This record gives C-alpha cells, sequence and structure tokens, in this order.
C-alpha cells in the first residue's frame, strides 16, 4: 500500500499500542470524529467542506 | 427645541379638590417590534481559504 501525507485520529490505549485511527479525507463523519478530537461525537446536523 | 407644558392643574385650599377628566376616546395608538431572531450562518472549512 502507498503511503500519503494524511492527518489522523489515534486513539492510544493504556498499554501504549494503537488499536483505533480514523482518516479525516475519507467520508464525511471522519471529517466530524477529526473535529473535537474524539472518535465518538454528539449526534446531530453538521457541516461539511 | 421646546418642553410643551402638559395642561396645569391647581391645587384647591378647600378639602374640595379639581382634577379633569377625558371627554373623547382617541383610540388608533400602535407601533412595537422585538428582533427576536437573527439569521444563522455556517463558515465552510477549505474552500474559503
Amino acid at each position: 500500500y502507498k503511503l500519503q501525507p494524511l492527518t489522523f485520529l489515534l486513539d492510544f490505549s493504556v498499554d501504549g499500542y494503537i488499536r483505533r485511527a480514523i482518516d479525516c479525507g475519507f467520508n464525511d463523519l471522519s471529517q466530524l470524529h477529526c473535529s473535537y478530537e474524539s472518535f465518538d461525537v454528539e449526534s446531530g446536523v453538521y457541516s461539511v467542506s | 427645541i421646546a418642553f410643551n407644558h402638559p395642561i396645569q392643574v391647581d391645587q384647591l385650599n378647600s378639602s374640595y379638590f379639581k382634577l379633569s377628566i377625558p371627554t373623547n376616546f382617541s383610540f388608533g395608538v400602535t407601533q412595537e417590534y422585538i428582533q427576536t431572531t437573527i439569521q444563522k450562518v455556517t463558515v465552510d472549512c477549505k474552500q474559503y481559504v
């Protein structure tokens, strides 16, 4: 798989090894997740690019 | 700019008192606005810059 510069929201475990990641570029929901720096965000209608 | 004088009613020295009583209904007063709400605007990221 090719590597591209991307901004990724990373969930760091207490063990210190990431088990979850999110990419802002793919999908409208991922940009909402990148906003607030949170994997889970409040339900609602949000503007997108 | 002039101060218009309101009708002047003298106070009687005697126990009996003098009062001014209206003779006509004179309806038709009106005019009020509250500005309860304002327009809602959402900024668009990336496209604006």
